[PDB]
């Protein structure tokens, strides 16, 4: 796999592993989010160490307001703070 | 108290 | 790295190749963007088979209507397709 | 339009 080609195949099978057994077989639920973005990036993301920040997330995506978090709601997720932190990356330099 | 990490609501 | 975090750095290196050599340093151009996808995903995105389809999503992405792209309106990008992408897979099952 | 792909299009 080419580099870019790498990152599209890891976010589509790692999110099957928790949507395909803790919750429904293609939706994700409040509790599958919370563990397959805290569980590789728990001390990263803000989740644990914000148990309100995972909520303010789901609000962000339950853009159709059903509670649980569809493959197109996550991956803009993961998409748009990875983004933040390269801005943030050259704030000091 | 302050919140060490709040990033992520960065985005929301 | 973890699987979700490998993803996270390829993206952000991969991109840094094509941007900070043929263009801007910390910003894309209409040709470096067509450069960095089709390297990698010319058969698959549609853009070289479609000269046309690069250029509706430099519309999509010239939300600021500068002609550039930034990483956050690429990363934005990869991030829509690959989705659109599962939900297309499961059609023919 | 075989011979080409639109699926991208499928984004706009
Ligand atoms: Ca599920
Ligand atoms: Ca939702
Ligand atoms: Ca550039
Ligand atoms: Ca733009």
């Amino acid at each position: 796999g080419s580099e870019l080609e790498t990152a599209m195949e890891t976010l589509i099978n790692v999110f099957h592993a928790h949507s395909g057994k803790e919750g429904d077989k293609y939706k994700l639920s409040k509790k599958e989010l919370k563990d397959l973005l805290q569980t590789e990036l728990s001390s990263f993301l803000d989740v644990q160490k914000d148990a309100d920040a995972v909520d303010k997330i789901m609000k962000e995506l339950d853009e159709n307001g059903d509670g649980e978090v569809d493959f197109q709601e996550f991956v803009v997720l993961v998409a748009a703070l990875t983004v933040a932190c390269n801005n943030f990356f050259w704030e000091n330099s | 108290t302050r919140t060490k990490i709040d990033w992520n609501k960065i985005l929301s």
